[PDB]
């Protein structure tokens, strides 16, 4: 029972790491190639035909229209999530001086808009932060790298400033080395997907193995939203770093939690393989994190945690590699250069002359 | 809708999900669609 499980996991690790190649030839990644496979694949469906004015007009209903015209940024007066628009504009504004004209339909909702099962009116292009293979949306780095992530008591203006968070977590990872971290699974978040339930229920049954509790979010409607338990308090990202085993789950779409967990130098257990952000493609299972299939069972959790508790040096190696990947390849520089490379490749697809539109408002610079 | 789940209302605001969109209720001192502006 235990032996078979061990063999399976160690085989998967050996294979993953034998096959692994770095996302760039040099670690500094001067040419911004680390995450380039994703933007290429996201833009590929538009390569043969390009993007017509009609496609843009047709896509406009699916997000917030941005227009770069004459090195000035314009936008719909109405942004559905103003704080997210601010986060996005932090990255667009510095690039507008050296970018050609383009129209961008940028979805600021959590969920992507262009279902590839549907067809035609949902041909795009539309930009969204998160997608699966079911959606045609082009991924962009989320607003929250600067501003407008979820608001909580510890982050009342919304989780943001990834630059500051990186330094905070680097320092905290240094303060709580592997050997001093608690040998327990940890999760503290809200019920944004029922994929999270079995971990919380396991914790209730076996708190010595897992410390997982549901917080309340702003969409709370009934006790069912915390599986009938009193809502737990928010725990800072810094305080996650006291635990060896950190769990991440999809939410509405992908979760902003994931990137934070790596910078604790804890072993990240990432549940599900569908929901993406732009950088997930180069996070490789068994190299940087422990993958679990969607809707894990309590018995699966018990087996995988027992395995890593008994193979502690192996656990630390993976945790270290995950830390190093986010440290080296999810810098602010990586976010900014991805935006730039994305937009420069996109504009080449346009098969029409961008014209001004007077109903749009001036954003900057 | 489930747009309120991602806590879009800043600065202590509370959220209600409508069918199409969401709305923030903002405490005295803050305004804007996400309570992101000072009053």
């Amino acid at each position: 029972n235990e032996d078979e499980f061990s063999f399976k996991i160690r085989r998967q690790i050996e294979k993953a790491n034998a096959d692994y190649k770095p996302c760039s030839s040099d670690p500094q990644d001067s040419d911004c190639s680390c995450h380039a496979n994703v933007l290429k694949r996201d833009l590929a469906p538009y390569k043969s035909t390009g993007v017509t004015r009609q496609m843009i007009e047709s896509s406009a209903r699916y997000g917030t229209k941005y227009k770069i015209y004459g090195h000035r940024l314009y936008r719909d007066a109405n942004c559905m999530f103003p704080a997210r628009c601010e986060g996005i504009e932090h990255f667009l504004l510095p690039l507008v001086a050296t970018l050609p004209d383009m129209d961008l339909i940028i979805n600021t909702r959590d969920y992507p808009q262009l279902n590839a099962a549907w067809g035609n009116a949902a041909g795009g292009p539309v930009f969204s932060f998160s997608k699966t293979k079911e959606y045609r949306d082009i991924m962009y780095p989320a607003w929250t790298f600067w501003a407008g992530g979820p608001a909580t008591k510890l982050h009342p203006r919304g989780i943001g400033r990834w630059d500051q968070m990186r330094e905070k977590l680097e320092k905290r990872a240094a303060a709580i080395p592997w050997s001093q971290k608690r040998s327990l699974g940890f999760f503290r978040g809200s019920r944004t997907s029922d994929e999270r339930d079995s971990l919380i229920l396991l914790s209730r049954r076996n708190p010595e193995l897992v410390e997982a509790q549901y917080t309340k979010n702003q969409g709370w409607k009934s006790p069912k939203d915390t599986l009938d338990a009193p809502a737990a308090d928010e725990v800072s990202f810094e305080d996650h770093c006291k635990y060896k085993y950190l769990f991440n789950f999809r939410g509405v779409a992908a979760s902003f939690r994931l990137k934070h967990l790596f910078l604790c130098k804890s072993l990240v257990f990432h549940v599900g393989d569908e929901w993406q952000e732009f950088f997930y493609d180069q996070l490789k299972p068994w190299v940087h994190y422990v993958p679990l299939k969607s809707y894990p069972s309590q018995q699966e959790y018990e087996h995988i945690l027992s395995f890593f508790k008994k193979n502690d040096a192996l656990a630390q190696e993976i945790a270290q590699r995950g830390y190093d990947f986010i440290w080296e390849h999810l810098r602010m520089k990586d976010i900014k250069c991805y935006w730039r490379k994305l937009l420069k490749r996109y504009v080449k697809l346009l098969q029409y002359e961008v014209k001004p539109e007077d109903q749009l408002i001036y954003i900057g610079p | 809708g489930d747009q309120c789940e991602s806590n879009p209302c800043l600065n202590g605001g509370s959220c209600k999900d409508d069918i199409n969109s969401y709305e923030c209720w903002c405490p005295f001192g803050f305004e804007g669609k996400n309570c992101e502006l000072l009053e």
